[PDB]
DNA sequence: ATCGGATGTATATATCTGACACGTGCCTGGAGACTAGGGAGTAATCCCCTTGGCGGTTAAAACGCGGGGGACAGCGCGTACGTGCGTTTAAGCGGTGCTAGAGCTGTCTACGACCAATTGAGCGGCCTCGGCACCGGGATTCTCGA
DNA sequence: TCGAGAATCCCGGTGCCGAGGCCGCTCAATTGGTCGTAGACAGCTCTAGCACCGCTTAAACGCACGTACGCGCTGTCCCCCGCGTTTTAACCGCCAAGGGGATTACTCCCTAGTCTCCAGGCACGTGTCAGATATATACATCCGAT
């Protein structure tokens, strides 16, 4: 039949997903996260819908601009597949 | 009986940011023509950007700015995107970008 | 719980940063990554909500959170 | 009750750069946000050149040092020519 | 004589930037389709002035083509 | 003296269009930032000759764009 | 002709500078730079002793900090020998 | 006036502090790479401590500017009267 | 007549800082109860600080406290490098440690 | 004139932990400047906590939250104690 | 692996000075006592918004198999860097001299806080239609095994 | 090299709900005086930053030589990408109940403000001893021959 090379539909899913713009990870999995770390705090606690929209957001965005600096510390080994040393490294250097 | 701000010729409001600056507990006297001098401030860089979004607005085949245009505006220039480089703005996006040793041969 | 971040919507972060080949060790990485990440601004946030005896946690709070750990966030109000 | 934002004054001054153009309220919502941002840096940062130097008032010299302070590079150097040629304007009309 | 160095001098002020007049014209504006030399307009593009010189349309970096001859 | 006369030449090759020596450089195209007249660029458009003269390229309708002087 | 293997006497100069707490650049020619950096803003300034000793002692630990990072990276990179491409990684990720 | 005091900063002097930083080998080419980082560094300080000196009317750096222009760039330094 | 600061059991002056605080452009008024308060916190931190200094100056022979030792006292505990984050120490000097995969 | 600084308490505080050693004046002025950033980045938090709240006066519970955030961990849970502690003797005398 | 020679790193006793610790005079900032008024604590209420439950689509997640590209290990070579020695250069230290600028004091005048009376600018509520979202069809371009 | 196949773009038509303008109405910015303290200015004192010279001598500098390490190449093999089928629960629309967030009265007591009084923290002076410096001695360490 027919295939296709091993990165051609990486690189085009790639194009895809920098060029949109809403949210990547699911909206309910996520609010019920949330409040689940929250109870270790306070219990009966409750939640704006803003609230949660705003820290979906925010850790996207981290989430986003790290795993583009974990990158650019994997192909300084002349390598071209992600690490979890390379995380911590790309971590470390930032200065958690 | 005009405006202060009409009198100093400006489009921002400064007889708010006056008053502003005295209910802020920054300093104990305000003096007179400090509003005058911080409104003309905030209103070049509301120019800057939004001069900057419009023609973002426009190579998108647009009329209406969103913040996606907000976003490349601040992004495509050293000088702006020093400023705001601690900043997320919401419904942003990225910039793209891809590594030169990613690309097929 | 946090088995609720699955694969693809991992992958898909990745693939928006603009990487190309994933090892499969990564998930679990980042989960526990994220982990401490939501910890630290939710307390701060829960601080905030009680200090004014209130019962529910606010968007200002999140976001005045999130504002003095160095990460400010527009569109939103304030 | 009232609630006060520039979302007045800033489509006024959209319309003297792109004449026919709008904006939505995100868009709004965000360049409010950002103007009281950079208000809230600048009188913060002229706050402290008055207390350092055992003064009292905030004149329009401590505006002038912070500005020159905060932004970076050439931004500074139109800034400060705009809000100058504002000040004489204002000191010496009706 | 004058009209030979006059259309030498006429032709002289087309090749070269009128801002320099030391540089052949290599810069085009999309917007307009003035042309002038690249370094003269860069050093604009640096100074916040986006307006054109001649037909005072606004333009941006994107829209800068090179030209030849 | 035949040492201006040359550059006089080589101005006006420079402006004119190498086709036809007959019309000025007014019509550019985007694609390789070559000039020519707009005399000489419709009539290749009636056979198709979308690849340029000078580097020999193909093009478009939208590659071609109005310059002045 | 009693030599050293290449490295066991650089072995100890990290022992012996990892020990001790004083100044490693020359005063007079630090202080020549200063006063040739800051002729550009304004013309005739002059200094204190303070002020130069004080701009002094915060190049020392920017410059130490900086060459603690950039040797993770040649580690990272399967090496010991740290090259200019490594400065550059190490400024970029931490954002300047 | 006074020119090129940048080769100041000798090669055994670069070298004794990476020594405390911790590096065994250095390579070539790191001398000319780090004078070209050491005198960037030293112009943002130095232009905050120059503006500082200046809004005061007076003509000469004290040991407070410098610390008041650390302070600003989130580099605090104890030790000076901070 | 007694002073404010002994009727709370401290060693640190209430009415100095109540008058840096109330002079510091922070708050319209200052409650009675707050220097107080904010005294009692700044004398813990520096006897935190200065017990593990003097422990570190102990145990190299000395009888003093040079600079060296309060950066060694810091860098030595998790909480107060985390606090301490982005200070630097005037001729404090560097943590000795050496990359393991350097030696022989 | 003159200059205040924290020398003597510093000193007295000192001379109870460890009754028999000294300090240098080069470390002073460290241990002096500590305090004052300390204390300056402790009560700047108070007055922008209170403007939230509509409030116009700084108490000492706009102080205990303001400790709870920037002391990490263990440290917080030993000031404010130690902080509370004291204000209860206060009251009663 | 097992000795041995040489080298740099601790270890123990004078000596000697300059900085630390302690004491005294004196002045200004902190402690007492009383007054007035406005911020803040408390009670009631009402209505928006958060939580909880139910049923249908279907889009996304889970699982399995084939195979081909990339991670990694082992080898070999040659140029760049570490180590040691002799020669040269400028830093560090001391001492003297002169004057430009910081820091404090006394005048007094112009500028900003404060209060009573006006009025027009900016905010809340309502309408409306056009720009953008969405779907169905061709036309052009991109990839892979020949 | 280029044809088959799949993904992507340009175009036309339809519809809907949010931006843009309008109107009435509080209350905040504007005029107009009045006064009292912050600050601009002139003068004086004195100190500390700059410039110059002479004398060690520590360190920067140039050169020879050897070798450990960076870099390029080749080979095996295993693990991550692409694609198809099946199972899950996310999402949308709808409904209902009650909690607590926001608003409005009412009072009362806690902090600012003023005047009086005096002891504590600061500037200045002085003894003396902790540590820096030098020197002889014990020892851990390292590279070589075996
Ligand atoms: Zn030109
Ligand atoms: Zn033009
Ligand atoms: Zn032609
Ligand atoms: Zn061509």
């Amino acid at each position: 039949p027919h295939r296709y090379r091993p990165g051609t539909v990486a690189l085009r899913e790639i194009r895809r997903y920098q060029k949109s713009t809403e949210l990547l990870i699911r909206k309910l999995p996520f609010q019920r996260l949330v409040r689940e770390i929250a109870q270790d705090f306070k219990t009966d606690l409750r939640f704006q819908s803003s609230a949660v929209m705003a820290l979906q957001e925010a850790s996207e965005a981290y989430l986003v601009a790290l795993f583009e600096d974990t990158n650019l510390c994997a192909i300084h080994a002349k390598r071209v597949t992600i690490m979890p040393k390379d995380i911590q490294l790309a971590r470390r250097i930032r200065g958690e | 009986a005009k405006t202060r701000s009409s009198r100093a010729g400006l489009q921002f409001p400064v007889g708010r940011v006056h008053r502003l600056l005295r209910k802020g507990n920054y300093a104990e006297r305000v003096g007179a023509g400090a509003p005058v001098y911080l409104a003309a401030v905030l209103e070049y860089l509301t120019a800057e950007i939004l001069e900057l979004a419009g023609n973002a607005a426009r190579d998108n085949k647009k009329t209406r700015i969103i913040p996606r245009h907000l976003q490349l505006a601040v992004r495509n220039d050293e000088e702006l995107n020093k400023l705001l480089g601690r900043v997320t703005i919401a419904q942003g996006g990225v910039l793209p970008n891809i590594q030169s040793v990613l690309l097929p041969k | 719980n946090i088995q609720g971040i699955t694969k693809p919507a991992i992958r898909r972060l990745a693939r928006r940063g603009g990487v190309k080949r994933i090892s499969g060790l990564i998930y679990e990485e980042t989960r526990g990554v994220l982990k401490v990440f939501l910890e630290n601004v939710i307390r701060d946030a829960v601080t905030y909500t009680e200090h004014a005896k209130r019962k529910t946690v606010t968007a200002m709070d999140v976001v005045y959170a999130l504002k003095r750990q160095g990460r400010t966030l527009y569109g939103f109000g304030g | 009750t009232r609630k006060e934002s520039y979302a007045i004054y800033v489509y006024k001054v959209l319309k003297q750069v792109h004449p026919d153009t709008g904006i939505s309220s995100k868009a709004m919502s965000i360049m409010n946000s950002f103007v009281n941002d950079v208000f809230e840096r600048i009188a913060g940062e002229a706050s402290r050149l008055a207390h350092y130097n055992k003064r009292s008032t905030i004149t329009s010299r401590e505006i002038q040092t912070a500005v020159r302070l905060l932004l970076p590079g050439e931004l500074a150097k139109h800034a400060v020519s705009e809000g100058t040629k504002a000040v004489t304007k204002y000191t010496s009309a009706k | 004589d004058e009209a030979l160095v006059e259309e030498l001098a006429n032709f002289r002020t087309l090749v070269y930037c009128s801002l320099c007049s030391k540089n052949w014209k290599n810069m085009a504006i999309k917007t307009c389709g003035h042309v002038f030399c690249e370094n003269c307009c860069k050093e604009r593009l640096a100074a916040r002035m986006r307006k054109c010189p001649t037909c005072n349309k606004a333009f941006s970096s994107n829209d800068l083509l090179t030209v030849h001859l």
